[PDB]
């Protein structure tokens, strides 16, 4: 009948991938020349379960001068996806350290989705050669799925934007999060 | 003459080859042309129309002709103001007017007392002045008075 | 050239824009960086030409608009949000239809303008609770 909107924003550490996987979602194309540093201001139609929902998807960056400006976006936000890198393995680790007390310091009570890129880069043989040079391993899907636990994730997925697999059902569970109305208040003040 | 509500002859009077009568002159009593003008101000319809357009006039005129001061600082004996004078005798027709003058002219709107601020919609917020209005002690305010 | 840009858009000059597209193409420069962006409250160059101009003829907006769709950058344009708080939430389209221009809001409809923004600043909020307008926050409310 009438679509929902929808607030969700996606934090991720740089490299990671947050970009080309919401441009992939957005025109189911990868762009293999130019890849902005953030996509702003679109507004995508999603359907779930008899619903119809409009999805604002924002981006968060921090290469140059937009640490700065990151907090503006948190504020009225309905889904959170916490991205990281599964060729990175230093993609987790910051995970709880830094990231998770800002997202709660800015907008607790909000769902939050863990995401791990590049699934078909933990299996290559030239990153695992080169990684391998300082004593490190791919991120291994089973840690993710309990880093997921530990974290208070709500789901935890893998995405791969360059052969498009699992990106419809990451937003999906993304969006049926948003979609839930929490739990009323705890420990509200008489 | 302004008393009298006799627009010509202020204006020939104040502009003459022969001789000129500055309008920033004190009497005995030391009230200047606009303290008489607010004495035989009444709150009566027709007597407050007059005397608004007679002072809005004469001030006009006074800031034109001398840019650098401006007539209503001056003071009388008593020390008080136009402003503050009819506050004191309760002469609310020109008080009200004096509160909110507003100087459309480009040339001399700096001695209007509101200004507009910004308009949304139905909602407009204007910036009224409050300079001599409110006194931290440094002079009388008309508040007090 | 935030300073410069401004001012002539402010005065509604439509000659000194020439060149612009020029420059942007060389130095490859958004007009949505944030050196363009006021710092304040993240406002762009169309926001500023909407809110002053001459019996609603700013004639500026379709110089920029031609600018920005060469740019390649219409959509983020047009709908670019503003940050803060008071004012959190406002496009060019809300401005529009609030200074009773019919031609600018066919005109930002047309190229793109995103109709369903919602507005969500404390200025925007009720009279009890701090805004001193509320109108339901959605361009036909409006
Ligand atoms: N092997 C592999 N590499 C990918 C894949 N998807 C993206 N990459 C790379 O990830 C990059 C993601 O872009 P982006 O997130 O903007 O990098 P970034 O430098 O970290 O951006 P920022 O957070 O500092 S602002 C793409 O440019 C692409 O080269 C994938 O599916 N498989």
């Amino acid at each position: 009948m009438a679509a929902i909107r929808k607030k969700l924003v996606i934090v991720g550490d740089g490299a990671c991938g947050k970009t080309c996987l919401l441009i992939v979602f957005s025109k189911d194309q990868f762009p293999e020349v130019y890849v902005p540093t953030v996509f702003e201001n679109y507004v995508a139609d999603i359907e779930v379960d008899g619903k119809q929902v409009e999805l604002a998807l924002w981006d968060t960056a921090g290469q140059e001068d937009y640490d700065r400006l990151r907090p503006l976006s948190y504020p009225d936000t309905d889904v959170i996806l916490m991205c990281f890198s599964i060729d990175s393995p230093d993609s987790l680790e910051n995970i709880p350290e830094k990231w998770t007390p800002e997202v709660k310091h800015f907008c607790p009570n909000v769902p939050i989705i863990l995401v791990g890129n590049k699934k078909d880069l933990r299996n290559d043989e030239h990153t695992r050669r080169e990684l391998a040079k300082m004593k490190q391993e791919p991120v291994k899907p089973e840690e993710g799925r309990d880093m997921a636990n530990r974290i208070g994730a709500f789901g935890y997925m893998e995405c791969s934007a360059k052969t498009k697999d699992g990106v419809r059902e990451v937003f999906e569970m993304a969006t049926r999060a948003a979609l839930q109305a929490r739990r009323g208040k705890k420990k509200s003040g008489c | 003459a302004a008393c009298t509500n006799q627009p010509h002859i202020v204006n020939y009077l104040t502009e003459n080859p022969h001789k000129k009568a500055d309008m920033r002159r004190q009497d005995s009593r030391g009230n200047t042309v606009l303290h008489a003008l607010v004495a035989i101000a009444d709150n009566t319809r027709e007597n407050t129309k007059f005397v608004t357009k007679m002072y809005d006039l004469l001030l006009l005129k006074c800031a034109r002709l001398f840019p650098d001061s401006n007539l209503e600082a001056v003071l009388n004996n008593d020390g008080l103001s136009p402003l503050m004078m009819a506050a004191k005798t309760g002469k609310i027709g020109i008080f009200q007017h004096i509160i909110r003058r507003e100087v459309t002219d480009e040339d001399t709107r700096h001695l209007s007392r509101k200004f507009k601020d910004w308009a949304y919609g139905p909602v407009y917020s204007s910036l009224y002045d409050l300079s001599s209005l409110d006194t931290c002690g440094e002079e009388a305010s008309v508040l007090e008075i | 050239n935030r300073p410069i840009l401004f001012d002539i858009v402010s005065r509604g000059s439509t000659a000194d824009l020439d060149g612009l597209l020029p420059f942007l193409l060389t130095h490859k420069k958004r007009l949505t960086d944030e050196e363009f962006r006021e710092p304040s409250t993240g406002k762009t160059c169309l926001p500023k030409a909407l809110l002053n101009l001459s019996n609603g003829r700013n004639d500026t907006i379709p110089v920029l608009l031609d600018i920005a769709e060469r740019t390649g950058n219409m959509r983020e344009f047009i709908n670019s949000p503003f940050r803060d708080i008071y004012y959190r939430g406002q496009t060019a389209l809300h401005i529009a239809i609030e200074r009773r221009c019919k031609h600018y809001v066919e005109l930002l409809v047309a190229q793109g303008a995103d109709v369903h923004a919602q507005a969500r600043g404390r200025f925007f909020q009720p009279k009890d609770e701090g805004g001193y307008f509320y109108f339901g926050e959605l361009p036909l409310s409006l």
